[PDB]
RNA sequence: AUUAAUAAAUAAAUAUUUAUUUUUCUUUGUAAAUAUUAUGAACAAUUUAAUUAACUAAAAUGUUUGAAUAUUUAUUUUUAUAUU
């Protein structure tokens, strides 16, 4: 759920060196408000496992970070994840990601 | 003179293993998902794993390998049973391959849904999520 | 596979280096088979003959050129670097122990008789 | 024969798809009713 | 019935299959 | 949620609960078919909604057996009237109905060749009540506790329901931790008997 | 075996040769190195296994009159 | 007990039957399974084919023990794809060249280099060595359609 | 008699129907019922066109022509004979009418 | 056991039938088809070498044929050859005199036997209006 | 499908199920021949009991 | 209708007494019997031959220590297609021969391993043109086909896998 | 590296093959039509179908006649043996229409 | 298949001859002309839902423990391969 910003910031910034944020959202907003960084999914394929080899091999070692508009969406791709053994999730909203500086 | 072929470009993985060295050997056990019951292969099983379908005179050597040739070497005509089974070998290719292109067509366009399965299937499966949305 | 009074190669499922040369006698017809197809209901009988269409061979000369790897251990996977034809590869023991009471007991020559070596 | 084949393919469909239907008292199909989805008691982990 | 021919078949004998000697030229 | 669909329904706030498909729980504001609402309307087991009644509508209560216990129609209370709902939707479900199973009996026997398993139940509770549970929750009898049901004609197990203490359903059922799932194996079709 | 409803039928008996039957193992059986076949004999030692390039295997063993 | 007794008795079938129902009704197991598999899947172009397999545990129980027929197959898989980046594939499919294709083709790299149907024409071809070993296709008349 | 067919193999001596994957006698009536009923619903979904005299069946033209003969021959607008035989009327308008 | 658990492509295997058979440029980015496209395409059997001809071994097919009797094109190219009555031929379109029954509910059944089915066939061998208005006298 | 000596009389009923498939409690084969010629009697399973 | 009237009549003289005597009589009797034997034949006489082959196969693995099924399993565990007959036929005529199979089975040595798919050689991935020569992946292809070619029996072209392959520059003349 | 593939991401389809167990013509007529709509009619027949929605339905229709087994394309591709930068949708442009 | 009897698309089954390349992943026997057509069920229950086979070989089908023994409660022993 919802989290400071400076520490997802600097967690970002200084803990993963890569890509770890799946985007969850409809094709229009994500022109929108786009995320260069971030890896758009949908959510039915996380669910399905249609994701499953993208995502990263070690489990535990792995934090992901989901952004969706929907709270909803967003606690669903979570459930997916750790469905698939992802238990290392948070969300992120687009603003956050501003704020932060992901942008 | 004779002739031994597991595979069409004559390639056949290291039998031997080097000197000393423990041999490796095939899953004995079927095929089976499930650890229970603990069945060891069949010989019709066996056949199927090493190569031939089922039966000895289905597909493999015994059904690829011409079973004659001529002293100084001119091999066998093409008979009409063989005509045909080579038709049937490249038959089964091209079926494989129109899947594929279905398949890939499909994606294409799209119609590849999201959702694991079908309505039936969905709607009489609990192993399949819900994806409301 | 193949063989003689002294050595035999199997193949699994075929062989290489080996030469069966035959000579194709004749082309004929075997014994016919007379297949007559009636029931009693309906009255239509079938008279079936098969002459089994057969070729006449006969096989003039067999050769064999094997390559071999090298020594082949039975009772483990592995295959040996040496070989040894003064010492047999896979030693054999009785099997008497005198914990089995009731087991058959055979005479004792064939129950414990060694066996020689047959590469010397 | 087209129109043949797609009144076979639709009763083969039909009559092979439902292949059961929830009990009247719960739901009576004739008057539209339909049951929705109770996934109160239910489980995450691949059972 | 329809077939489909989705395990081998044998093909049908036919005249078409006869073994045509090719033409040679005279030996003169 | 489309106009025809609207026309065809009417909105209604349900000053008790039933566990029918078109009914809800006490409070809830549905859209409900014509004649079901009429139908709940004139018992009085619903009435129509207004703003006095969404911020805070009276109710029956047993104990007196009046329309006359007032609550306030917040979102909590809205949350935890849809959960009792629901649990007791699923017991209802699970009561009121006669799980049907097809399998196959060679010969006419007087037993399946294939028992059935805890997932098997579970697969066709889905399948006719359109409910999920968690296949532990079923429970065999003593006679069917080794070898699954094994056996023709009438058969029940128990599907417990966690949950019945904090939600509060000690007296509106039978007994709130087990329900009796009652089931009925026949011999169908080819194409309905699997297995 | 068969139903109330199944009509009888005695079958001919089978008056064929059946294999006879063999010690079963519960180990060396589901052990996926070790064959079914469990052999050694007085002169098993004499059958010398070679391995050959094509994967076949040749067996040096004695001959009719040594045995 | 009783019941229990009265249900022992009440066998229709007899013991090697029942386990062939049962392995009957794993392998519709089996084909539940694969249905609900999904129908596609995300795969990147650098990483294996293998990852992300949903055979694994299977794969774990049995190949790792013993060979599987597969063996080949699944080593392919392991291996890394060859084709690299998008830049890579498309350089192939440029040079890739089809000819059977109904359309012209290009001749721009060599003016003397003549394609074997315009040479030879059509209607014939080569007299291909028939024999067991290699087989040519036939009756190229009933090939065109 | 029962029409015997040649085999190819056990399968088709196990076999019992000829062609297993045809609905049985019931069904095809079934089938074909519908599928007959669903051709006419289709022709039937525009309205009864009025076709003029020529196109009326032979056992109508002939009729109609007789009856309107007169008119033919003496050229004036408005003139209509109400015959019988003539097509009922439909009960409700359409394009062509 | 007759329930084997097996890969179904171990079921139909495709390694001695690769796709270098039907396309044997595939390897060298050439993709070229050379595929048989049905067993109905087999020219029929051919010698690899002079030094080997087939043998002519016969077949019912061809063994089991008659002498040729000149026909109507024959005998129209070549009138030379119209050297008899017997040569005088009838149309083709002439099957010949009948054979066998027509018999009701079977079709044509041979004159051999298999009579025991039929009955509408001798019934037909041994050989609405009322409800209607007369118009007129005559009609 | 054998001799009495292999195959016992009550289980020729065996492909049946019920009482048939154990054992009979009382046979009176060995002793005499019962004028109604009843070889085997099960357990009573209460007021009714099987012979053969 | 017809029956193998004059067929069978001239076999008549192979039965006895009434039959061979009476026209009638000899060909009912050899009209059942040739039915007879053609249900026999397409029904149980497999069965019945496969079952005597089997008994002799088992026999023979029960001198040796084995029996039939797990010889069986074995056989087809090792990969080696010896039809029953055949055993029956190496058991009976080369008891070595047999017994070496045997041993085979019961040895712990390796089957054989299972037959590979085919492989794309890097070649093919290669590009060509870079950017009067032969693609690579067509070179190696050629090269294992002369390795074949060389390696089927002890032909007199030579061992020499090069020269072989530059072999139509032995054709070729120089301009 | 602990983290999502980085790289362009291509999806990839499956191929069934169906193995038909059961006698087919034993079962009533609209298992025999969906068995012949996966091409199937005996015992012992094998056949390679797209993993598609009608497919999908066909074989959980037939799911008690059928075993089935799953090849990805890239499976498939490696078991038939052809460079992966080559297309099946190439092929099949190539392959002739007429074939069988 | 089956409707006697005023303006209603169509009886079906079998046989004979004959007709139509309509697109969708696969698959699919539709139509017309003509000949013939008593091989015959009474109740109950439920329901707008439940005798065929070309030859050779191959071939996967198949008597105790909610008691017993004992004495004035204690004892007792509760997977494969392979064959049409």
């Amino acid at each position: 759920h919802m989290v400071h910003d400076s520490h997802k910031l600097r967690e970002k910034l200084s803990s993963r060196k890569g890509i770890f944020v799946i985007d969850v959202r409809d094709p229009g907003e994500r022109k929108l408000n786009p995320v260069p960084r971030s890896v758009a999914l949908h959510h039915h394929d996380l669910l399905s496992g249609a994701s499953c080899p993208i995502l990263p091999q070690q489990k535990s070692a792995a934090e992901l970070f989901v952004l969706a508009s929907n709270e909803s969406r967003g606690l669903n791709s979570a459930a997916a994840l750790r469905r698939w053994g992802y238990d290392s999730v948070v969300q992120v909203d687009y603003n956050t990601l501003v704020e932060a500086g992901y942008v | 003179y004779s002739e031994a072929r597991s595979n069409y470009d004559g390639t056949s993985l290291p039998a031997w293993p080097a000197p000393g060295k423990k041999p490796t050997y095939p899953a004995a056990l079927s095929e089976l998902r499930l650890p229970q019951p603990r069945m060891r292969k069949t010989r019709t099983e066996w056949m199927y794993y090493h190569g031939h379908g089922g039966c000895p005179g289905k597909y493999g050597p015994s059904r690829e390998i011409a079973d004659f040739e001529y002293a100084d070497g001119t091999p066998a005509s093409i008979s009409g049973r063989r005509f045909a089974f080579k038709h049937h070998q490249d038959h089964l290719l091209v079926q494989l391959i129109r899947a594929a292109a279905t398949v890939e067509r499909y994606d294409a366009s799209g119609l590849l849904p999201r959702i694991p399965g079908t309505a039936e299937q969905r709607n009489w499966d609990p192993a399949i999520p819900l994806f409301l949305d | 596979m193949v063989g003689g009074p002294r050595f035999t190669a199997i193949g699994r499922p075929l062989l290489e280096g080996v030469r069966v040369t035959a000579q194709v006698e004749e082309q004929k017809r075997m014994r016919n088979v007379v297949s007559l197809f009636a029931t009693p209901g309906r009255r239509h009988v079938r008279w079936v003959d098969a002459p089994h269409a057969a070729t006449i061979i006969r096989i003039c000369e067999i050769f064999y050129s094997p390559n071999v790897v090298g020594e082949l251990d039975k009772y483990k996977g592995e295959l040996l670097e040496t070989f040894t034809p003064g010492q047999h590869t896979n030693p054999v023991y009785p099997v008497d122990d005198g914990y089995d009471v009731f087991r058959k007991k055979d005479k004792e020559a064939m129950e414990n008789a060694t066996t020689f070596l047959d590469l010397l | 024969a087209a129109a043949a084949a797609a009144a076979a393919a639709a009763a083969a469909a039909a009559a092979a798809a439902a292949a059961a239907a929830a009990a009247a008292a719960a739901a009576a199909a004739a008057a539209a009713a339909a049951a929705a989805a109770a996934a109160a008691a239910a489980a995450a982990a691949a059972a | 019935v329809t077939r489909l021919y989705t395990s081998y078949y044998t093909g049908v004998l036919y005249p078409n299959q006869l073994v045509q000697p090719k033409q040679r030229l005279p030996a003169d | 949620m489309a106009p025809e669909l609207q026309l065809e329904y009417m909105p209604v706030l349900f000053t008790r609960t039933i566990l029918g498909p078109q009914g809800g729980f006490a409070g809830e504001e549905r859209l409900v078919k014509l004649e079901v609402a009429r139908k709940y309307m004139e018992a009085g087991h619903a009435v129509t909604p207004t703003e006095e009644l969404r911020r805070g509508l009276w109710c029956y209560n047993p104990d007196t057996d009046k329309y006359d216990c007032f609550i306030e129609r917040n979102e909590e209370f809205l949350d935890f009237a849809a959960r009792k709902r629901q649990w007791l939707d699923v017991y209802w479900r699970v009561n009121t109905g006669y799980l049907l199973f097809g399998r196959q009996s060679w010969g006419q026997g007087f037993l399946i060749n294939c028992p059935l398993r805890k997932r098997d139940v579970a697969q066709k509770l889905w399948e006719q009540y359109k409910v999920r549970i968690d296949p532990r929750l079923i429970e065999f009898r003593e006679k069917d506790r080794r070898t699954g049901i094994q056996e023709l004609g009438h058969n029940w197990c128990w599907l417990y329901l966690p949950g019945a203490e904090e939600l509060g359903i000690n007296r509106e059922v039978y007994d709130n931790k087990r329900v009796k799932v009652r089931i009925h194996v026949r011999k169908m079709n080819s194409m309905f008997a699997l297995y | 075996f068969g139903g109330f409803g199944m009509s009888v039928y005695t079958p001919k008996k089978d008056r064929r040769f059946r294999v006879q039957p063999l010690p079963s193992l519960h180990a060396n059986s589901l052990a996926d190195d070790t064959p079914l076949v469990t052999t050694t004999r007085t002169l098993s030692p004499n059958f010398r296994a070679f391995a050959l390039q094509d994967g076949g295997v040749f067996f040096t063993h004695p001959s009719h009159e040594q045995v | 007990r009783y019941r229990t007794a009265w249900r022992e008795l009440l066998h229709p079938l007899p013991v090697r039957a029942r386990k062939m129902e049962w392995l009957k009704r794993d392998a519709v197991e089996e084909n539940e399974e694969i249905l609900r598999r999904p129908y596609y899947t995300i795969k990147s172009y650098a990483l294996p084919p293998a990852v992300g397999r949903q055979e694994s545990i299977h794969n774990s129980n049995n190949i790792r023990g013993g060979m599987h027929s597969s063996h080949s197959l699944d080593l392919i898989m392991r291996q890394p794809r060859r084709v690299k980046t998008p830049e890579q594939l498309r350089a192939l499919r440029d040079r890739l060249r089809f000819i059977g294709v109904t359309g012209p083709m290009p001749q721009a790299t060599s003016v003397s280099t003549k394609s074997y149907t315009d040479t030879y024409g059509s209607r014939l071809r080569p007299r291909y060595p028939e024999s067991w070993d290699t087989v040519p296709p036939h009756q190229p008349s009933r090939e065109l359609l | 008699l029962v029409k015997r067919h040649k085999i190819t193999n056990n399968q088709m001596l196990l076999m019992r129907r000829r062609e297993p994957y045809k609905p049985t006698m019931k069904d095809r009536q079934e089938i074909a019922d519908r599928a007959k009923l669903e051709e006419f619903e289709r022709k039937n979904a525009d309205g009864l066109m009025f076709v003029p005299e020529k196109a009326l069946p032979p056992w109508q033209k002939s009729l109609a022509h007789n009856a309107k003969a007169l008119g033919s021959r003496i050229n004036f607008r408005g003139f209509r004979v109400r015959v019988a035989d003539g097509q009922d009327e439909p009960g409700f308008p359409t394009p062509f009418r | 056991r007759y329930r084997l658990f097996h890969p179904r492509r171990e079921a139909i295997p495709m390694h001695m039938c690769p796709a270098k058979t039907i396309f044997p440029l595939i390897n060298s980015n050439n993709l070229l088809v050379k595929t048989r496209n049905s067993w109905e395409d087999f020219t029929g059997r051919k010698e690899f070498d002079e030094d080997h001809p087939l043998p002519v071994v016969g077949s019912r097919l061809n063994g089991r044929t008659t002498q040729h009797k000149w026909n109507h094109w024959d005998q129209y190219l070549n009138p030379q050859i119209t050297q008899s009555i017997k040569d005088l031929t009838p149309t083709p379109e002439y099957v010949g005199m009948r054979c066998g029954h027509n018999m009701i509910k079977m079709g044509w059944m041979k004159i051999g036997g298999s009579w025991k089915y039929s009955r509408g066939y001798n019934d037909r061998r041994r050989v609405r209006f009322m409800l209607a208005p007369r118009v007129s006298a005559g009609g | 499908t054998g001799s009495p000596t292999h195959q016992r009389e009550y289980e020729r009923f065996h492909h049946l199920p019920g009482d048939v498939r154990t054992r009979p409690q009382f046979d009176f084969t060995f002793g005499e021949t019962r004028a109604d010629r009843v070889m085997f009697a099960w357990r009573k399973r209460g007021d009714l009991q099987l012979y053969q | 209708h017809y029956r193998a009237k004059l067929e069978l009549d001239r076999i008549r003289s192979m039965l006895r007494g009434r039959a061979r005597l009476e026209r009638k009589v000899g060909l009912k009797r050899l009209f059942f019997l040739m039915r007879t034997q053609t249900r026999y034949r397409v029904e149980q006489q497999a069965h019945w031959e496969r079952a005597i082959v089997r008994k002799n196969v088992d026999s023979a693995a029960r001198e040796h220590g084995t029996g039939w099924q797990h010889l069986r399993n074995e056989l087809g565990r090792q990969n080696v297609m010896l039809l029953p007959r055949s055993q029956q036929l190496l058991a009976q005529y080369e008891p070595l021969a047999f017994r070496a199979v045997v041993e085979l089975c019961a040895s712990r040595i390796p089957p054989p391993p299972p037959p590979v798919v085919a492989s794309v050689p890097e070649e093919s991935y290669t590009l060509w043109p870079p950017a009067s020569l032969s693609h690579p992946a067509a070179r190696v292809e050629l090269r294992c086909g002369v390795e074949r070619v060389l390696r089927r029996g002890p032909s007199g072209l030579g061992n020499n896998v090069n020269e072989l392959i530059d072999a139509w520059k032995e054709f070729d003349v120089s301009p | 590296a602990a983290a999502i593939a980085p790289g362009p991401y291509r999806r990839v389809g499956n191929i069934f093959i169906v193995h038909c167990d059961d006698h087919p013509f034993k079962h009533s007529w609209e298992v025999n039509r969906m068995l012949r709509e996966l091409r199937l009619e005996f015992k012992g027949q094998t056949t390679i179908v797209p993993d598609i929605p009608q497919v999908r339905k066909r074989i959980w229709r037939v799911r008690h006649i059928v075993k089935v087994d799953v090849l990805d394309l890239d499976e498939a591709k490696a078991l038939i043996g052809v460079p992966e930068h080559i297309s099946f949708t190439d092929l099949a442009s190539q392959l002739p229409p007429s074939f069988g």
